């Protein structure tokens, strides 16, 4: 007579990408490499009415 | 016995790793949401600054003191629409059309980049004016009270674009605190060709010089039409439930 | 027409090379890479033990200058140190096999008797049971379970009573450090604990001691009491209280600071204090003193203690274990 | 009232499974949706040795 | 006092001057809003209903 | 091995404010969380010593232990990047606060709250609404004398605590309220009135010199009870040649040393302990200091 | 430890996202009438009579309901430990001021 | 990390000197810099234990404490080898001190000035016109009951300098004379009390403690008496009745205010320097020792 | 007075030119020959950064 293993299971992790979100469609990507170094940044629009 | 406790410890290790990257690109994906949340101001606010008949002259003292009044009205009488369509009965669907729609008009989407085109859905041309961010709950009254989806998928970039401080920019760098992005430009601008005349058409190819090159790739998202608009509609609530975190 | 004038700079170059790379930090991360045998390099721990084999010592490299055992030959050496990384210092004591019970928990802490005998070939250690069986269903059955006969202990100490009574005990009783191995000799058994160091075992399949005190014990310091800083480190204390009905035990756990423990414990033995100093006693010249605490060493705060239990005999008793223990004993503190 | 030692840390080759067992998962086992389990937390999230 | 495009911006970019916890038996001052997530509208106004 | 903390600004911070904390690098001051990545709420003692409640030194006293500690690298518009101080290991550090004093080469040097002023330790950021108020670091010997002039003047102004008359500023401000260093005078911000913990702290003192006035050795006042009247010295001037009238009441019985050596050796033991009540804060030594350079070598 | 860097810039000048209250979940307060405790806010200041001040702390309940628990470890420790309220059917207390 | 330390000289060591440096091969010397090369004037103790100038035992302790550790590595002629004390490292250390005192395994050894004879702290070098001093490496309990019994041995022996009638020198030395601990029993040579105040290096130790002393009753009464308020610690109402009635008696009008914080000042001052001294400074525990080799693992 | 940091560390391509500066070179700055000077020690006499 005998106890038995019926099984052993494990969750299985899934990936995140967030180019493959949704969200990503309000926001525009540029990889800076070296960002430790800039230390401000600046847009500057000009108009005329 | 020695080697199967081997493997049993590279694969912890290896575990470890897969772990903490995971956590950075969930940490990035909430990063640009809680970015947008601490930019986006109320609806009862929005709604009146909105229309330009109020402000035509400017916010004199009694300008600001007609909106003031009429914050208080959307605040006291219009808050929590979702419920207060339920009462509603037959003009259900066509309140939610309405409320929602009035959350597009609002938002002002005179970027720069208009001229660019970064999604579009599965189905021909329909660039997505944007994205509506819900809860899960939420999604299914949405999706019932709308109606049948359009495309249900939008095709967009699948990298980013590239930054680099090679060539002039550095000798700029190096000796002056300033960098200047797309060098080029100015110099083929300033002294190569001036007083030519800068149109529309001609300074596109520069205003979007590096973000419309990736190829297109397919996103699975929910796409629904209001009106004239192509709009998304997405939830990311699965990411926080299982990280155990609040939404 | 090259004139020697100096040390010769090329020789001095390679000399230089040696000593210049740091200790490897800061690596970055590529998905399009997922892992690196480089990122193997800033996580691999590269220990000790080796296999006595003629190369292995070479291979793993025992015989390093350093305190520490470095591979590589001469390419290794170049870390200069690991974030102050130090080797655990070992004390060794000679016992009698009838005064420390072998079914111990390897972990627990030590406190060593001082003899008041030159010349003299044996120590005395007490155990934290041992000092309970001493000083006189909780801890009173496991003690007696593991230590019968009581003489076999007051013995070890023949001026227990004057000490108590002087309020002279606790500086001859040294802490020492939690056990790390026990050997079991029928007459003399050879007892090794670690003073001072990251308190790791020495058993070849390389296992992890975690510190243990008999919950009864154990009082937690924090959450008695209960912005605030939440630090890094966490100290446990012992307590040596000349009471009415005897001498008593405790241990302590807290990470506010040295001024603010001591604050705390006059105000943790204000309702005790105030029973001794009743009607019960009379005012003298030394049984003035109430107390002595002295600090066992560090461990990592917001975590690593659990509880759960040590068996002996078909009995249970409640204990706490401290996981990741720093020996660094300092001496007697009285309070009063 | 009722925790671990009915677990054992032996290191098991377990069978990766499509279902999500996140959900809930760390309230459930707090207020205690199942007798005999147990939480492993950083370094002690590894396997026993032999 | 301001300008209202100074509040507005205000409304979200920052929580208003010690609003209560949450989930917790009684209001305390809330110091560190690591997962506060609560928009008051009254602050504005400074009326109460 | 890789000790550094980026405290993120919410708001971008003025360009006029950028200037004073630039001026204040390589200066101490005291992290709630010794994490990576931190926000400003927990950067300063400024949470401790708010501006609306009193203030209560004793009280930053103990939150300057319980913190751990950073030394400032590198100010940006949005970033604020420093350094932990960890027991085993070496650490450059700058004497860049306000109220000025000339360390010694090789002297342990103590942290403490700000005593000698509020404005002089702050730097507000009007942007981000918070304001970052550093500690005092000064050399150990001179701390010691600001610590017992903030005591003492909690148990002074209590009797004389408000007198129509000259009592109070006769000497209590003439005495305690301010430290002189060489060719200085510092003036010390002290608190009106103190109800946390200043006067907690007395009461331990108190508990020490009702148990040490028992074990004072009856041969320690036969000898200045002479010594007053037949020789003179730098040290008795402070007694005019009248000696106090209670050394004449204890000293009655006659001598004994196997008494004295009782006493000495009780009392002793009470005074090794009292060394761990005055502390109240970290210390740090030094191993080197460059008066042009302004910059030793903390440890 | 893992560490990132990013940064964000607005592409127009004007505001360009709006959040709403959609729809009611929970009402998490109780909006009960307890009321909150002076004694507890300014616990040092006191009348004049030591026992006129007992009679009137104790007739009002500031001990076995007060909020806030002083005893040794407040005033000599100076820390600060809410009291009891063993189970709550409503929710989270609202406090009253007068 | 490298310590490593040499001591150049300018003229040749005498063979005899050679001779009695090698009997102190192992043992702790004070450094003045920690520089890889230095001098002769600096390593000594001498530069504070002179002949030429009244010694003083605070004196001592304070350049103990802040000054760099080191051990004698090897002695050649014009040359001097030591490693330096840091902390983090083990180290084997000899005891080559005269006044030889026995050592035990995980003990706590104690590093203080040397307060018997000078011959034996010595060491004379006539080529190089100086003289190396060696503090004595102590274990501490010896250390405390060393402490107390000399300073107690120059308190009465004044006192009874300055009447005869006070106390019996046959007793003094009785009691005063002889040091146990743990089975072993040391006799120290008491000095020969020099009569002028100003010299006898206990004479500032002695005074700063008697001060001290007969300043306590005055102070502590007025320090609990100010203390009263309506929550206080529980213990300070109880200790009160502990205090000698003598002391209770004192009236606070009779001194002004003006000379109160006077006398408080003082007497604070005296306690708080007094009780860092008592914990003697520096210190370095044991882990093992060898009575046949003589040497001790410490740190 | 003579405040003397109004000079950029920024590392730049220089020149050599064999006209020797370092003629009383320390007294000359520390007496303020010149306004706008910068003493580094140690090392700060790196490279700078960028």
């Amino acid at each position: 007579k005998f106890e038995v293993l019926l099984g052993v299971y494990t969750n299985a992790i899934q990936y995140v990408r967030f180019l493959e979100t949704a969200l990503a469609v309000s926001c525009v990507n540029t990889e800076f490499k070296d960002l430790s170094r800039m230390t401000d940044g600046k847009i500057q629009f000009r108009i005329s009415v | 016995v020695e080697y199967a406790e081997y493997v049993g410890a590279v694969k912890t290790v290896a575990s470890a790793l897969q772990f903490g990257v995971d956590a950075l690109e969930r940490g990035l994906i909430n990063t640009v949401l809680s970015v947008k949340l601490r930019h986006a101001p109320p609806m009862f606010i929005l709604q009146t600054l909105a229309d330009p008949t109020f402000t035509e002259r400017g916010f004199s003292k009694t300008v600001k003191s007609d909106l003031i009044a009429m914050f208080k009205r959307h605040l006291l009488e219009h808050s929590f629409f979702l419920d207060r369509a339920e009462n509603m009965g037959s003009g259900f669907s066509q309140y939610v059309r309405s409320r929602l729609s009035e959350m597009v008009a609002a938002v002002s989407g005179e970027s720069v980049l208009k001229g660019v085109s970064t999604y579009t859905t599965a189905k021909g041309g329909e660039p997505v004016g944007g994205v509506f961010i819900v809860t899960d709950n939420v999604l299914r009254q949405l999706l019932t009270f709308l109606g049948e989806e359009a495309d249900n998928q939008i095709m967009g970039p699948s990298s980013y674009a590239s930054f680099v401080v090679r060539g002039e920019n550095l000798v700029t760098a190096v000796s002056y605190g300033r960098v200047m992005r797309t060098f080029e430009h100015f110099m083929a601008r300033i002294v190569d060709s001036p007083e030519k005349a800068g149109s529309t058409k001609s300074d596109l190819p520069a205003v979007a010089a590096g973000v419309e090159d990736q190829p297109r790739v397919p996103i699975s998202a929910a796409v629904i039409k209001l009106g004239n608009h192509a709009v998304a509609v997405e939830s990311l609530q699965k990411m926080y439930n299982d990280t155990q975190s609040p939404y | 027409m090259k004139v020697q004038g100096s040390v010769d700079r090329r020789r001095l170059q390679r000399r230089i090379a040696g000593l210049l790379p740091p200790p490897a930090r800061r690596l970055n991360i590529s998905r399009g890479s997922e892992f690196t045998r480089d990122v193997r390099g800033l996580v691999e721990e590269h220990a000790q033990a080796s296999s006595l084999s003629a190369a292995a010592v070479w291979r793993a490299g025992l015989l390093a200058p350093g305190e520490v055992a470095v591979a590589g030959g001469g390419s290794g050496g170049g870390s200069f140190s690991w974030s102050g990384w130090r080797p655990p210092v070992f004390g060794d004591f000679l016992i009698h096999a009838s005064s420390f019970n072998n079914a111990e928990a390897t972990g627990t802490p030590l406190f060593q008797f001082k003899q008041s005998d030159p010349f003299s070939g044996v120590d005395a250690v007490f155990t934290p049971l041992s000092l309970f069986i001493l000083m006189n269903g909780g801890l009173t059955r496991m003690a007696n379970l593991l230590y019968d006969s009581p003489a076999t202990l007051a013995d070890l100490v023949p001026d227990f009573g004057r000490l108590v009574a002087d309020r002279r005990f606790h500086n001859f009783i040294t802490p020492v450090g939690p056990l790390v191995e026990n050997i079991k000799s029928t007459y003399l058994n050879k007892i090794t604990t670690v003073v001072h160091g990251p308190v790791v075992s020495k058993a070849i399949p390389r296992s992890t001691v975690k510190v243990t005190v008999p919950q009864e014990a154990f009082v937690d310091l924090d959450a008695w009491l209960s912005l605030q800083p939440c630090p890094a480190d966490a100290r446990l204390y012992v307590a040596l209280t000349y009471e009415e009905a005897g001498p008593r035990f405790t241990f302590f756990q807290s990470s506010r600071g040295h001024c603010q423990i001591m604050n705390i414990l006059r105000i943790y033995y204000s309702p005790s204090i105030m029973h001794r100093y009743a009607v019960v006693q009379p005012l003298h010249i030394e049984e003035l003193t109430f107390g002595a605490v002295a600090c066992l060493g560090t461990f990592s705060a917001t975590d690593g203690w659990r509880r759960s239990a040590f068996n002996y005999r078909g009995s249970s008793l409640p204990v706490v274990e401290i996981d990741s223990f720093y020996s660094n004993v300092s001496d007697w503190e009285v309070i009063l | 009232m009722a925790s671990n030692e009915g677990v054992e840390n032996r290191p098991f080759p377990y069978l990766t499974v499509d279902a999500d067992l996140l959900s809930n998962l760390r309230q459930s086992a707090a207020e205690g949706l199942f007798h005999s389990f147990d939480l492993l937390v950083g370094k002690d999230a590894r396997e026993a040795g032999i | 006092n301001r300008g209202l495009y100074n509040m507005v911006n205000e409304y979200s970019q920052r929580l208003g001057g010690h609003p209560a916890t949450s989930n917790t038996e009684v209001q305390f001052v809330v110091i560190a809003g690591t997962d506060v997530f609560l928009e008051q509208p009254c602050s504005f106004l400074q009326e109460a209903f | 091995m890789d000790l550094k903390v980026v405290v993120s600004l919410s708001s971008r911070l003025y360009t006029d404010e950028i200037a004073k904390m630039q001026q204040r690098i390589g200066c101490i001051l005291p992290l709630a969380s010794t994490h990576g990545t931190q926000n400003v709420q927990g950067l300063g003692l400024g949470q401790v010593y708010s501006l609306e409640t009193v203030p209560d030194y004793v009280s930053m006293y103990n939150y300057l232990s319980d913190c751990t500690l950073a030394v400032l690298d590198e100010v940006s518009v949005d970033s604020l990047i420093l350094t932990k101080i960890v027991p085993g290991q070496t650490y450059a550090i700058k004497n860049k606060y306000q109220p000025f004093f000339q360390w010694h080469g090789t002297g342990s040097l103590s942290v403490m709250p700000p005593v000698f002023g509020r404005e002089h330790a702050t730097v507000k950021l009007e942007s981000n609404d918070v304001d970052i108020v550093f500690p005092m670091v000064l050399p150990t010997p001179i701390a010691e004398e600001v610590l017992q002039k903030i005591l003492l003047f909690n148990v002074y102004s209590r009797v004389v605590m408000q007198a129509p008359g000259n009592a109070d500023m006769l000497d209590v401000h003439m005495h305690l309220g301010s430290v002189s260093y060489l060719g200085h005078h510092y003036e010390l911000a002290l608190p009106e009135v103190p109800g946390p913990l200043g006067l907690a702290l007395l009461d331990n003192l108190s508990l020490y010199f009702c148990i040490m006035v028992t074990l004072l050795p009856r041969a320690s006042m036969r000898l200045v009870r002479g010594l007053i009247r037949h020789e003179h010295h730098d040290l008795l001037n402070l007694f005019q040649e009248m000696v106090p009238d209670e050394i004449a009441r204890i000293d009655l019985d006659d001598l004994s040393v196997a008494d004295d050596l009782s006493r000495m050796r009780v009392m002793m033991t009470y005074l090794q302990s009292l060394a761990s009540l005055f502390n109240l804060g970290p210390r740090l030594a030094t191993a080197a200091y460059s008066q042009e350079t302004l910059t030793a070598t903390c440890w | 430890e893992v560490h990132h860097e990013m940064a964000s810039i607005d592409t127009g000048l004007s505001y360009s996202s709006t959040m709403t209250p959609a729809r009611v979940a929970a009402i998490t307060t109780d909006m009960g009438i307890h009321t909150q405790d002076f004694f507890s806010v300014f616990p040092a200041e006191a009348f004049g009579n030591q026992q006129v001040n007992d009679y009137i702390k104790a007739k009002v309940g500031a001990q076995r309901n007060g909020t806030l628990l002083r005893d040794p470890r407040t005033y000599l420790a100076g820390m600060t430990n809410v009291n009891g309220a063993p189970g709550l059917c409503h929710g989270q207390q609202a406090t009253c001021e007068i």
